[PDB]
């Protein structure tokens, strides 16, 4: 071939190849920045977790940490706070001796160790809900850390006895008698309490506290058939004119009308089911509902009426997750460091043409 | 149905019978000592920094304790 | 091995800028491999910025989205069973039988609810819905049917038999000895005087007294003509004697008694004017509108209530604080598309590399 | 032999190339790919992250607000709950009601003794015990109530409390109570309700109580007594009881019942003829009348105890490896500065 | 002005006039009942893994409820 | 020490000797007043999108007291 022709045409070529190869360095600056910038933004973003988010997720879980501290402090301590309280309201001693000042297996647990009869243990065991109406509760040390009182429980020195409630109306110069109230067989006498608080009664059991109770000899009782008696002296009341009163009673009521008073007895579905004359009647709750004496309405009976109720629907709790596409991520991380790797192939591939 | 009602004229008296009776003669006094589940606080910097749950529970607690400290 | 003339000069001068172009081309080659290695480094870390993200800080805000929501709704148990839980607890405190019937067992708008309900009439039902805190004071609760998802407690109110009948109530004071012992309340029932002698069964309102008829007394009209003559030969007064001197005071509804007696010395002051009264042996009555104060030898009983110290107790209102978190993403979303631009404007290069070669 | 060399090496220089041209866009692709991902990831924490993080802020503000309404206002949400439950009026006055600070605040206000102060001031739980709370003006931000506290009109005065039993017909006084000396005179207090006492210091309210004269105390040495007419009660029939007294009991034996004085350590320690009698608790513990016994003493039982253990608050705080990440961001800035270096000397030889 | 006082030194004794009564002369019973607003347990982890607030604040609940089912017999 | 007790056959009653007194006899009253610390309720977005409870504990005390106020007459 011509040779000036080869000289002309392969300098053709070492420029062609030259503005290629500044080409090539303008691409590979133009990169080094692209890169420098997404460089600074992973360190904004590292930072902004670092300074900015991290430190408050730290806080919201002290204060997680904290509020459910102070409700494990409540719950945990739900007893003691209970006791604190209703000593503070009763400043220092509280009757009767609650489920927090005292539990139920506790409770039982003492009664089983009081120097008393495997019997009047059984009785107790029964009637908790009287038993505690009957015992004080008494605050002793209280200190930070720790909380003592002293329960007063109740003891009694007799049962199995047999107990009457006396009730008593007017008799006509009138005549009423004044010993209304609970008697009991004590060892070789009654046993007389006055005040009707001082008589607890469930159901055919009656527990009594013989602090403020009279004695009194077994004659007492002469006076349920007969007010004048010449054994013993009847606590009465003595007026010189005609009066008339009911005296509702547990089972029944009793109607004394003397005069022009009009007393009846009354039923809830049938109306006046009687009349009284002027005498001292009795009768049963099976039968009569209220007793009209004068104006003034006796009921005999408790009267139901009108149940209420109070809805509450459970309350539903949500919670909804966070979750990272993970998975999706790595695999584009995958393709980058493919591209990597074939990328320094490349170089390699072009520094073996070079020798 | 033990217990049963008996009414009297001659006194015009009502009478309920048939209860059996426990009496009080005395009394039972036993000794409850109930202790405190303490919070032991790793005290840190929260959400709001002047809202201390832990700290302020307590306080309250310890005044409440103070009160009846002074009924003695 | 060099052919001359035909240009030696240009034929040299190509054999140097081939070694030049030679030397470059590995140096640029050795950017590209640390260029190369620089983002395989950030890659790298772009990664463990993902795992510190998902593996790390997602497990935390989560177990906090639960912690939170526990806690909701144990507050907002606390708070929905409000009711029940007070209920409940004033059930174990009284052993299951609480008397008066408070506001938590029993509202007002129940409470009058049940009393058009009471088989009464218009003027009873009107007399309780005024004063339903007496009402309270007198009414029960007693604990019927306890169920873990339901309770059923027994509310008991009072039915009256009578109404606006003329009460009034007895203080009474040595005579120099007798001493009426016969105090308390009195009522008037059908006909006759009902006499409730214990403090407790009597409460009063304005001017309404509401008494419990369970254990009181039936007397004669009679017991009124014993205020005026202790010796009334129609009903027999039951009195208290002694046969030696005594004195002493008694507070009243509206004023007091002073039994003024013997060597004892009695007075009555008044806050302003101080002693406007000394006793003679003899049974006085003082109002409470002019006398503040009774003596009676060494002990001095109060006719008016002592106004004392007002105190006051200062709550400042609580404020909230929290704290949004907000992110510069639009700067953000700049230096990223500048990023991209760099890539696009990058690869261009490379397109006009090869659009050389040739 | 020389042109033709040279175009054998701009050949091969120019393989080279396009293989680093390759090299290049090979790169520049995943680097395009690493970019969107820090974008997705930022993404991430701004449209997914953040919004829960926030809303938790806000709710973890709730809560805290919520326990610390409770717990500012502890007293005030204390006092109209037992308002509520106690229907407007209470006794006693509670601690939150009225604090120690303030009690005797108002004990130093009172128009009395500085004697009375200090006895009131000594003795804060009788005094709450005979108090009311009663509610005067209740609003939706202040509640007001009215406390209202005994005033003593006399102090320091001898009281006595009396125990009486049968006495055989039998003669059993009905005037069990508390006396004090008044003005001159001596008051009664029957139902002892009333009666509230604390130590060796008695407080009774005086407004139904009965004013006796001196001589009442007569009547503890004799019933026939000619200065007072004592109060007594009368059984034609005979009857037999144990009252215990504060110090000790007193037992009536009488007719054919059997009493007897027992001890816990010694066993029945007396038998009871008949009549009045009276044992100290210094000796005797027990006292059977007949059948139905009497604790002449309180009996001391078994203990309980209800242990409880502390609660820590979880506190694990996240901490974040920067120093390490700071160095190798530093690192992939190092790789850059030198890659600069090179392209900038290749750059030099063309020029 | 309603209310007033007499006074007797005949009796030495003060009566107070001026009030119309109410005399109680029996009861009436309604049966209010009340249901529990109950919480599900939410099952997953907070913070601390040792603390269950809802289960505990149920105990807490149950066993007053049971202490409650031991007074009525 | 100072408290004793002292029988007496001829009555069959005993007597503690050694007390001393305080008698009720006036009635001191005081006025004490005591203020709400009350709760704005910040509206952000919780946890909980349906969960009020700023507003369920104002409520809540907004109506134990509408019950008081109701009981004075
Ligand atoms: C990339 O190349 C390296 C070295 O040969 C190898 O360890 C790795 O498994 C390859 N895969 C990727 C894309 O990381
Ligand atoms: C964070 O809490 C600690 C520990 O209570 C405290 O010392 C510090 O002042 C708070 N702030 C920082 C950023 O340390
Ligand atoms: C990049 O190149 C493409 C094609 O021309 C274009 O769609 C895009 O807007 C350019 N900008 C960037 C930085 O992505
Ligand atoms: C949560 O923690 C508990 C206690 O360690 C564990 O029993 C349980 O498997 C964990 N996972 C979940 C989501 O309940
Ligand atoms: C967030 O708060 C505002 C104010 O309650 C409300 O209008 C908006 O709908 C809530 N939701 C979001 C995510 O903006
Ligand atoms: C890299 O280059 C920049 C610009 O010259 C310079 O500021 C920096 O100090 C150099 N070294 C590093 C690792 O930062």
């Amino acid at each position: 071939g011509v040779a000036v022709s080869k000289v002309l045409h392969l300098e053709g070529e070492v420029n062609k190849i030259k503005s290629a190869l500044l080409s090539t360095n303008k691409a590979v600056v133009s990169l080094s920045n692209g890169v420098s910038v997404l460089t600074s933004k992973v360190l904004d973003l590292k930072n902004y977790i670092d300074k900015q988010l991290l430190p408050i997720v730290n806080k919201q879980s002290c204060s997680i940490s904290n509020i459910e501290t102070v409700i494990e402090f409540q719950q945990k301590n739900n007893r003691l706070l209970e006791i604190t309280r209703e000593f503070s309201v009763n400043a220092g001693v509280t009757t009767p001796v609650s489920t927090y000042m005292l539990t139920n297996s506790e409770l039982l647990s003492l009664i089983n160790d009081m120097p008393i009869t495997n019997d009047q243990k059984k009785l107790m065991s029964n009637n908790v809900q009287i038993v505690r109406q009957q015992s004080y509760s008494i605050m002793s040390i209280i200190k930070e850390e720790v909380l003592a009182y002293v329960v007063q429980l109740p003891l009694y020195g007799v049962i199995d006895t047999p107990c009457w409630k006396l009730h008593t109306s007017p008799l006509c110069i009138c005549l009423t008698r004044t010993d209304r109230g609970w008697y009991c067989d004590n060892a070789g006498s009654v046993s007389f309490f006055p005040q009707a608080e001082t008589c607890k009664v469930q159901s055919n059991r009656v527990f009594c506290d013989t602090m403020n109770s009279l004695t009194l000899p077994s004659e007492v009782n002469l006076c349920n058939v007969d007010i004048f008696n010449p054994k013993y002296d009847c606590k009465i009341m003595t007026s010189k004119t005609d009066v008339s009163s009911s005296v509702i009673t547990s089972l029944g009521a009793i109607v004394s009308c003397y005069g022009k008073t009009k007393c009846t007895a009354s039923n809830k579905n049938r109306g006046i089911i009687k009349t009284f004359s002027n005498g001292c009647d009795y009768v049963s709750n099976k039968g009569v509902d209220t007793v009209s004496v004068g104006n003034t309405l006796y009921y005999v009976n408790k009267q139901e009426g009108k149940s209420l109720y109070v809805k509450g629907e459970p309350i539903i709790n949500f919670y909804d997750p966070l979750v990272f596409p993970s998975d999706e991520f790595d695999a584009s991380i995958s393709q980058v460091n493919e591209k990597i790797n074939q990328s320094l192939a490349f170089i390699r591939k072009s520094d073996e043409l070079l020798g | 149905q033990n217990i049963t009602e008996e009414f009297y004229q001659s006194t015009c008296s009502a009478v309920s019978k048939g209860y059996l009776s426990a009496l009080r003669t005395g009394w039972y006094t036993s000794v409850i000592t109930i202790e405190l589940s303490n919070i032991k606080e790793n005290k840190c910097n929260g959400t709001d920094a002047k809202v201390k749950l832990i700290k302020q529970e307590l306080d309250k607690y310890k005044n409440a304790v103070t009160e009846l400290q002074l009924l003695m």
